[PDB]
């Protein structure tokens, strides 16, 4: 996603005294440059999605987010020329369409197009720099874009020294807030053409190259073209600082069953399309590839291929509307990324083990792995928080003592667990009341009159009588009640 | 932050004095069905020890790895219930050691001893290192600079007056600086950079407040006085939910529409960030297997605030059961996925909004997609040979080579596709079920005595169908056919030739066997 | 005093005149201690005439030279050095004569001061007719015989300026131009020019250090040779004229021009001196006596030259002979009345100038 | 016979031996001296032959001979002035002859030269070589001779103090008199020689070895008589602390005398320092600094005078000296008796300094009549009164004569590019001047909650330069004109050569800057200037605010406003 916020302001139709050719307006140079970089993004980067938002006095976005370039090839010569020049309105719409179509998560490069005359005041960039920054309350400063952004801004104002002599700190400022993502461009020269011809090629050759990679499973070897370009990663900035990136030879290292992967959390879904090196159908076409065959395999058989992105990272390459391609994730660098899976560099073939783990007839699965601690909502905690909770188990404890002699086994462990809990929590006085409603319950016994059942809840009784002195008779922890012959 | 954060330790502290022994004039209602007895009121350290070791529970649930806690009993004595280490941050650890402690004393020595005992302890436990710290030093030799210990204490009492707060609020800062002096010529210390420090007081409701509320005020660049006070019971329950769920930068959830009441879960905030104090995720209609493979952007664990109450016993028990369950947000849009993982009940955040990689071009446009003779289940077996399975016994390789069984995958996947042709046409050994024995078995890396036999009888029906002439599959003479097919199973062999000995074999077993001209 | 010259008779020749020597020496030391005024006995006289080959005589001038130098006392010197060379009317004067002459020429070789101030106070108390043979002698010899040797004399001006006031005085007596033959040489002349030249009190130093007690002896030296310089001057172009060398005749000439100016210039010098000294109109030193010999001798040679064909020197000496008279006048160096002049020139050649004088 | 017959035969005789026998001429001329000691022509030309001959010591004495006996031969008169020219190889020779006469001689000889003098010129330097080699005669008549220079200069009056007569006065009389203790002086003709030494002093360095040194040295010995330049200031204020309280002749006169020549003399560094030529010259303004918001320091910049700190201590030191010698009534009196008794037009520099101090004094009226006087005596060189009767007038709250004055200084400007300021006349300093003061002027013009228009059309025109400090400026501009709407002015797309103005009015139209209805042409239309006029931006910022300057000649019926 890349939004070219191409300023229209009345400052940008100055004529520049080039020499030699007629009067260029700053207009018509930067609707040759964006049409070169246009060009470019639809010949080798077809699959970008750019949008066009202009900004003056009001921001409107003419076109939104599209692949077809030759819409906007066309909307940057059909340009009015509104008066007054203000970012911050700019950069809010921009921030909201964003929001809107992508959502928070999706990188968006923001192509601006500025021209070193800022403004005077009220929606001026040093205004709103100088206040907002100190000011921020509901109309925050939206220069820190809420998502993975990286502002360039093409200010195409001569060389620093024409810029510098009233305002480019503004403008390299505002690039620092967002957190330093940007790069401030300048067209060193007197403006002629090839000098912005050059400044778009090193925009062009920063950002808007495709991430060329060869994938390769073992022996069997194909280049790809992996669609985004992958944002380097930071584990930390206390440990490890400095950035990774994923390797250019993505190493496949095995397959897994889909219903094993469940669904991982990804960082970023990356197309993968195979790159030859109606000729592309003709020649490219009939030459048998990799990427078809791994595709079509993943897509009928419904698995998932584990790629060694490197040391330390990891990711998977599956398949798939009606149409299908090969998108590869990318894991979260770590040793285990996934907590049901193990440490990842764990992962061995099921050659190396025992018997077959997945089974002869493919039922059995070693995945998931349980964790080594069992958790609380799994295991049976005993929460006394609300009076509910006490109440509900007070009301099970006397209820399947109703039961005795049948359930025993069950009454005497909800018992035991009632003790540990009480001697834990120091909740004594609790132990006393809850062997008065055991005697109580006694005095309630039904006309059955059953002889085990008695002689069991009066030993219980007792033992409540006894542990609620809280003397060293059975008062410790791993002292479990037992009840009677 | 980084895996060091503020939150990484906690040091609970309890007030233990006989002060703490009298009831919190909070009596329950625990008797529903004669005459029954008087209520019953938690005493104050109850509340305060149990509300403690809720919060517990929750950073176990919610962060079981990374974040370690202790635990500091302030009685006459100062003792300290668990280490820093990960095998004993457990929960029943800590409910066997509270128990060992026992009941407060009632009429020991009221006044023989006060809780700075704990405080100094805690400032002195503070001051070591986690394993995992001892990890990260380890890993960065002479570079273990940048690893910010700072932690963050607890504590629980019941302050008599402001000016007692004030003491021991002079007392803690005071022992932190020469706790620093302390470890600054020590190795084995770190020094505490940020200590947040809490000093919730409690007091039995119908009290007065002897203590006003009061904000942050930072002591020193070393500490954060940030003393709060609430009554016992559930107020004070309250306020640790709060703590915990400010600390970690938890946030909630309300899950309902729950056939069968609402359910709330605790999980980390991030998983907020696509609607942007508890969401109102409603339940869908899991579907048994429309799709598999969703996109989800974080999996986040849960964990329930009523763990044992009906709904949450429910839903908890239905999801262990193995079945995920689709929430979506409140013209629907499909949103956060619960799934059970094992027995750790995550919450997936998917993606609702348009894919960015949406109309990818057609695989049949691209190049490689104008063939239509791919071993796409020949491939497909190739891929169920290789799957993947854990490891935990570490096996020696060679001598005192712990072999890393990724590394096993990845030579074993080298192995397997040495001659691998990558169309049906292209090829004519592999298509033929004959070798199809041999080219499941000679990719292995030592092919046993039984495979030597399964080879040979392979290689002895190869030459037999030669002789009958039989018709081999198109894939040109009939002679030609085997001749070809000949040559394939020679390249396949000789590829493999450095595997073993027993590859060798059989190829001088083809090479004798053959019918070369 | 015979013991004396018993005692030299037993020593050779010049260990005897040294002996002799120091004895007169030390008998004039006492006689002059004790009394003021010695007397010139016969005995010392006859001591050195008995006492005092070409070698020998050289040993004899060079012994009496360092014994003179040695002796500082100059009253002794003067008295030993007349002793020696007093005229005495006997026929050993040639040979005395002789010595003395040759000692003069040595000293003034030499540079012996002492032997120069005795000549020269010996020149002033004898008659001309000495002091004449003395001057040509020292003229001859230091003129014709070594050509160069003139320059040695002209040391003396620095030296002894006595003696040679003394020189001049005798050679202008000597040499009256009254002959070819007394013809001046060139060197001679020349010497003199320069002498009178760098010091116009050369030649009045004479007339200043002596006490002027009395008039001069009649045939003795003029105390100043301001009369031999006004003969030379004035008889200078008719000599010349009647020994008639164009190059050497006008360096006579101007060197003779030279003189009579320095002679004018110590004239206007003298007439100062006479008005310091009190002498102004009482004491002359120019006689008129002198005076006439010499207008006598230019009539003659007026007479003898043909005036008809040697005019400008007629008229020219005799109008060096009236500036002459005119400055003497003035000057007070002639204590005449106008009417001797008139009649002592009355019978002289016409001239302008002359007739100026005369008139006033 | 006659004696003078044998004198000329004596003479004749002895010239015709002069060119054979020098000696026999001498001999025959001392002959004939002594015949005729009173014959001038036989001494004459000997003494003639001696000089021909240069012998000095005989020649030396025969013209003291022919001066005691014959002094009235017209040749010796005419042989004694060659000699004089001489000492006013021959001019050695005769140098030399003069030395060998006695002094007493010499003296009575120069004294009987001075009487036969006609003019006064060639009488005063023939006896200034007595004064020089007789020190001596100095009593005698170095007073009268000094009024002889002072009367020989007034009955010739010379329109300038400086001549032969003054220049001979102060260089060599003046130094001759003062200097010696036996001629003893009143006060009264102490205090006209000193004026007279002023005068020539101060005329010689407006227009020699020392002028100002020389009289400062005068002055000293003066004041000792009678009994640095900073230092004396403050002694000279105590003693006014010590005897101007309370005939006091002495007092009076030193506090006059002492005072003006110190005056003089700092307001003379002072001119030399600013404008040089008349002694890149600068001009004493008021640069109004916020234009966009009796011991005051001139503020200079040290680029432009590297020397600021001497000269503003010399202005200040001259600024007490006039400070004090106007207060005292009686020391005012006599400096206003002195100054008459001079020129009292007091040539340029003195009116210049004036006009600076009036300029600092506070009082403008003032300053504004000698800003005409100077005129009248007379931004190219010479039109530094343009300026500064602009500041004057800005100060006395004009308005309108500020504004024209301004204007006219710019139509003498031809360059492609409050706190006392100091700037050069160059354009790119004083073209800020007029921008900056015209800016003022209109701003509180403008600035009258009235209906004015124009005023803020013009203010708006003013405020483009040295972008962007007017920028609260220009805030207030366009807030005034949303509040009241309608602007209107023909002659705005003619000035407005700037792109943050152009790009703000256009926002005027539109629905956020509200529909101000922009009369700024004399609907398409309003659109189609602007997409002429910023084709206009990056022209010379300086010209095209001075095109309209002087095109807009009724700005004057706008400062109406």
């Amino acid at each position: 996603p890349t939004v070219v916020v191409m300023d229209v302001s009345l400052s940008m139709t100055r004529p520049v005294s080039i020499e030699g050719s007629e009067e260029y307006q700053r207009k018509h140079l930067a609707a040759h440059g964006l049409t070169m970089l246009f060009e470019h993004m639809a010949t080798n980067y077809k699959l970008e999605f750019t949008a066009l938002v202009v900004f003056s006095s009001l921001w409107e976005l003419m076109v939104p987010f599209t692949r077809d370039y030759n819409t906007l090839q066309e909307a940057l010569s059909n340009m009015d020329d509104y008066d007054k020049t203000c970012l911050e309105s700019a950069l809010v719409g921009v921030c909201n369409i964003v929001q809107q179509e992508w959502g928070g998560a999706i990188p968006c490069q923001v192509v601006l197009v500025t021209d070193g005359c800022l403004g005077i005041g009220r929606g001026s960039l040093r205004h709103s720099l100088a206040t907002q920054n100190q000011r921020s309350e509901s109309n925050r400063f939206p220069l820190p874009f809420p998502f993975p952004s990286k502002l360039y801004i093409m200010c195409m104002a001569n060389l620093e020294e024409l810029q510098s002599t009233d305002s480019l700190e503004c403008l390299e400022r505002l690039i620092d807030l967002n957190n330093g993502e940007g790069q401030i461009f300048t067209i060193d020269g007197p403006l002629c053409l090839k000098n912005v011809q050059s400044m778009f090629g090193k925009l062009i050759d920063l950002a808007y190259t495709p991430f060329h990679a060869v994938l390769k499973c073992g022996h069997l070897t194909a280049d790809v073209q992996v669609f985004p370009r992958p944002e380097p990663f930071v584990v930390d900035e206390e440990i490890d600082p400095i950035p990774k990136v994923i390797n250019t030879d993505l190493e496949i290292v095995g397959f897994i069953d889909i219903a094993d992967i469940s669904s991982p959390p990804v960082l970023s879904r990356h197309l993968v399309l195979p790159i030859a090196l109606n000729s592309a159908n003709q020649i490219a076409g009939k030459i048998p590839n990799f990427c078809v065959l791994l595709h079509g395999s993943l897509k009928v058989e419904g698995m998932v291929a584990i790629v060694q992105l490197g040391p330390e990272w990891h990711g998977m390459l599956y398949s798939q509307k009606k149409k299908s391609n090969l998108m590869m994730s990318l894991f979260e660098p770590g040793p285990e990324p996934l907590p049901w899976l193990g440490k990842m560099a764990q992962l061995g073939p099921i050659s190396d083990a025992k018997e077959n783990p997945y089974g002869e007839d493919d039922n059995k699965s070693p995945f998931p792995l349980q964790p080594k601690n069992k958790r609380s909502y799994a295991q049976n905690v005993t929460v006394w928080i609300k009076p509910s909770g006490l109440q509900t188990d007070v009301q099970k404890i006397l209820r399947n003592a109703r039961k005795l002699p049948e359930k025993t086994q069950t009454f005497y462990k909800e018992l035991n667990r009632l003790r540990k809990a009480a001697l834990a929590f120091g909740f004594l006085d609790l132990l006393k009341g809850v062997a008065d409603m055991l005697e109580r319950e006694c005095t309630l016994l039904p006309e059955t009159a059953h002889p085990d059942a008695a002689f069991q809840l009066t030993h219980a009784a007792q033992q409540l009588k006894l542990a609620s002195t809280g003397t060293s008779e059975y008062a410790a922890y791993d002292q479990n009640i037992t009840p009677l012959h | 932050m980084k895996i060091f954060s503020e939150s990484h330790k906690t040091v609970f502290v309890v007030d233990h004095c006989p002060y703490m022994a009298e009831s919190c004039r909070q009596h329950v209602e625990f008797d529903m069905l004669i005459i029954p007895l008087a209520p019953i009121s938690k005493s104050l350290w109850t509340c305060s020890v149990e509300s403690s070791m809720e919060y517990c529970r929750i950073m176990y649930d919610i962060f079981p790895f990374k974040k370690l806690v202790n635990f500091i009993v302030s009685d006459s004595g100062a003792h300290v219930l668990n280490s820093w280490t990960q095998e004993d941050q457990n929960l029943q650890e800590l409910m066997a050691a509270l128990a060992a402690v026992g009941p407060p004393n009632p009429r020991a020595d009221p006044e023989c001893c006060s809780i700075l005992h704990g405080l100094v302890a805690a400032v002195e436990t503070l001051c070591k290192i986690t394993e995992y710290q001892h990890e990260a030093r380890t890993l960065l030799m002479e570079n273990a600079e940048r690893v910010g210990n700072r932690g963050r204490i607890i504590c629980i009492t019941n302050a008599k007056s402001d000016s007692h707060v004030r003491m021991l609020e002079d007392c803690v800062q005071e022992t932190i600086h020469e706790h620093n002096k302390l470890a600054a010529n020590s190795d084995h210390l770190m020094q505490i950079q940020k200590c947040e420090l809490v000093l919730i007081h409690t007091y039995p409701v119908g009290e007065d407040s002897l203590v006003s509320d009061r904000s942050k005020k930072e002591l020193s660049p070393v500490l954060t006085s940030e003393v709060h006070s609430v009554r016992a019971g559930r107020h004070l329950a309250t306020k640790l939910n709060i703590l915990v769920q400010q600390h970690f930068d938890l946030a909630s959830t309300t899950i309902t529409n729950i056939p069968m009441y609402d359910v709330e879960l605790l999980h980390h905030k991030d998983a907020h960030v696509d609607f942007l104090e508890t969401i109102t995720l409603k339940w869908c209609t899991p579907r048994t297997n429309n799709i598999e493979l969703h996109y989800c952007t974080g999996a986040y664990r849960i964990s329930p605030v009523d763990v044992n109450s009906r709904p949450s016993s429910c839903l908890t028990n239905f999801l262990l059961n193995g079945r995920s369950v689709l929430l979506e947000q409140p013209s629907k849009v499909i949103s956060h996925m619960l799934s059970s993982h094992g027995g750790e009940i995550f919450l997936h955040v998917l993606s609702s909004s348009r894919s960015i990689l949406e109309d990818p071009p057609s695989i049949s446009e691209g190049c490689g997609g104008r063939v239509t003779d791919y071993r796409i289940t020949d491939f497909g077996e190739f891929m169920r040979e290789n799957r993947l399975t854990p490891f935990l016994d570490p096996r020696y390789k060679i001598d005192g080579s712990l072999e890393v069984p990724l590394e096993r995958a990845k030579d074993q996947l080298e192995k397997h596709t040495r001659y691998w042709p990558m169309i049906i046409s292209q090829t004519t050994i592999f298509n033929m079920q004959a070798v199809v024995p041999l080219a499941s078995v000679i990719v292995k890396e030592s092919l046993t005595e039984e495979d030597v036999l399964n080879c040979q009888k392979t290689i002895y029906n190869l030459v037999d169908m030669e002789r009958k002439n039989d018709p081999l599959p198109i894939s040109p003479k009939r002679d030609e056919q085997y001749r070809i097919m000949w040559n394939e199973l020679e390249t396949l062999v000789r590829a493999h030739i450095n595997n073993s000995e027993k590859h060798q074999r059989v190829l001088e077993c083809l090479m004798a066997c053959r019918s070369k001209p | 005093m015979s013991d004396i010259r018993h005692s030299l008779l037993r020593r050779d020749a010049l260990s005897a005149a040294k002996e002799v020597l120091y004895h007169l020496d030390i008998y004039f030391s006492s006689q002059l201690q004790s009394a003021p005024l010695p007397i010139v006995d016969k005995g010392p006289v006859e001591l050195l005439e008995e006492f005092v080959n070409s070698l020998q005589e050289l040993q004899l001038l060079e012994i009496m030279c360092n014994y003179f130098q040695e002796q500082t006392k100059d009253s002794v010197r003067q008295i030993i050095f007349s002793s020696l060379f007093s005229p005495q009317g006997n026929k050993a004067d040639d040979s005395r004569m002789s010595l003395l002459g040759k000692l003069v020429s040595m000293a003034v070789a030499v540079c012996r001061i002492p032997v120069l101030e005795c000549a020269a106070s010996w020149l002033q108390r004898t008659p001309v007719v000495y002091c004449v043979r003395l001057a040509k002698a020292l003229v001859d010899d230091y003129c014709c015989l070594v050509p160069g040797s003139i320059q040695t004399l002209k040391q003396i001006f620095s030296a002894s300026p006595r003696f040679c006031c003394q020189f001049i005085t005798s050679v202008t007596a000597l040499y009256d131009l009254s002959s070819d033959d007394l013809i001046p040489p060139m060197d001679l002349l020349e010497m003199i020019v320069t002498w009178i030249f760098e010091d116009p009190r050369l030649i009045l130093i004479t007339f200043l250090n002596t006490p002027i007690a009395a008039n001069l002896p009649i045939g003795f030296l003029e105390l100043t040779p301001l009369v031999g310089l006004i003969r030379w001057c004035v008889k200078a172009p008719l000599a010349y004229k009647r020994k008639k060398g164009v190059g050497m005749d006008r360096d006579s000439h101007l060197l003779y021009s030279k003189l009579h100016l320095s002679v004018l210039q110590v004239l206007m010098t003298l007439q100062l001196h006479l008005t310091e000294k009190n002498l102004y109109g009482r004491l002359g030193l120019i006689l008129f006596d002198h005076m006439v010999p010499l207008v006598e001798e230019i009539n003659r040679l007026a007479d003898e030259l043909n005036p008809l064909n040697a005019s400008q020197e007629i008229e020219l000496s005799l109008d060096r002979l009236a500036q002459a008279l005119q400055v003497a006048m003035a000057s007070g160096a002639l204590l005449c009345t106008r009417d001797d002049l008139r009649t002592l020139c009355s019978r002289l050649p016409h001239n302008n100038l002359l007739q100026l004088v005369i008139s006033g | 016979m006659s004696a003078q017959g044998d004198c000329e035969f004596l003479v004749q005789r002895a010239r015709e031996l002069v060119p054979q026998d020098l000696w026999a001429a001498k001999a025959w001329l001392i002959t004939a001296r002594s015949l005729y000691p009173a014959d001038f022509n036989i001494q004459y030309e000997m003494y003639t032959i001696e000089r021909n001959a240069e012998r000095t010591a005989t020649a030396g004495r025969l013209l003291y001979d022919m001066f005691v006996n014959f002094p009235d031969q017209p040749v010796v008169w005419r042989e004694i002035s060659i000699i004089t020219s001489a000492l006013r190889k021959q001019t050695q020779f005769l140098r030399s002859l003069f030395e060998t006469l006695p002094g007493r001689v010499q003296c009575e000889m120069l004294l009987k030269v001075t009487e036969q003098c006609f003019n006064t010129l060639e009488r005063s330097e023939m006896l200034l070589l007595l004064l020089r080699r007789f020190p001596e005669t100095v009593v005698q008549h170095g007073v009268g001779l000094g009024e002889a220079l002072l009367e020989a200069e007034t009955i010739e009056e010379q329109e300038s103090p400086v001549n032969c007569f003054r220049k001979l006065f102060v260089c060599d009389v003046l130094p001759l008199i003062i200097n010696n203790h036996d001629v003893r002086l009143p006060a009264n003709l102490l205090y006209k020689y000193l004026n007279k030494a002023a005068e020539f002093y101060i005329n010689y360095v407006t227009r020699i070895v020392d002028p100002w040194e020389r009289l400062f040295k005068i002055l000293n010995v003066v004041g000792m008589r009678c009994e640095s330049y900073g230092d004396i200031l403050h002694r000279m204020k105590d003693l006014c602390r010590y005897m101007n309280n309370f005939a006091h002749a002495k007092y009076k006169n030193q506090v006059v005398y002492s005072t003006m020549l110190v005056f003089f003399k700092n307001a003379f560094q002072y001119v030399n320092s600013i404008q040089p030529s008349l002694f890149v010259p600068l001009v004493l303004l008021e640069d109004v600094s916020n234009v966009y918001g009796r011991n005051r320091h001139i503020v200079v910049n040290k680029a432009e005078l590297a020397n600021s700190t001497e000269v503003l201590e010399s202005f200040k030191l001259a600024r007490e000296s006039w400070e004090l010698l106007y207060s005292l009534e009686f020391l005012d009196k006599e400096f206003t008796r002195i100054c008459l008794a001079w020129k009292t037009d007091t040539w340029l520099w003195l009116r210049i300094f004036l006009t600076d101090m009036i300029i600092y004094q506070g009082q403008y009226k003032k300053a504004i009549a000698s800003l005409h006087h100077l005129a009248a005596l007379q931004t190219l060189e010479h039109q530094r009164a343009l300026i500064q009767l602009a500041t004057c007038h800005f100060a006395l709250g004009e308005y309108r004569m500020t504004c024209e004055k301004v204007l006219d200084l710019m139509c003498y400007m031809v360059l492609p590019i409050s706190d006392l300021k100091l700037l050069p006349c160059t354009s790119k300093a004083i073209m800020p001047y007029c921008l900056h003061l015209m800016l003022a002027c209109f701003k509180l013009r403008a600035f009258t909650d009235n209906r004015d228009d124009m005023a803020l059309g013009h203010v708006i025109v003013l405020l483009q330069q040295e972008w962007p400090r007017g920028e609260n400026l220009f805030l207030k501009a366009v807030n005034k004109i949303c509040q009241q709407g309608n602007f209107q002015y023909e002659n705005f797309f003619n000035y407005v050569t700037n792109i943050d103005m152009l790009e703000e009015f256009a926002y005027l139209r539109t629905q956020e800057g509200g529909k101000i209805h922009l009369e700024l042409l004399p609907k398409e239309d309003f659109r189609l200037a602007m997409e002429r006029q910023v084709s206009r931006c990056g022209e010379n910022l300086m010209v095209v605010l001075h095109r309209f300057c002087i095109n807009e000649k009724i700005l004057l019926l706008q400062t109406l406003t």
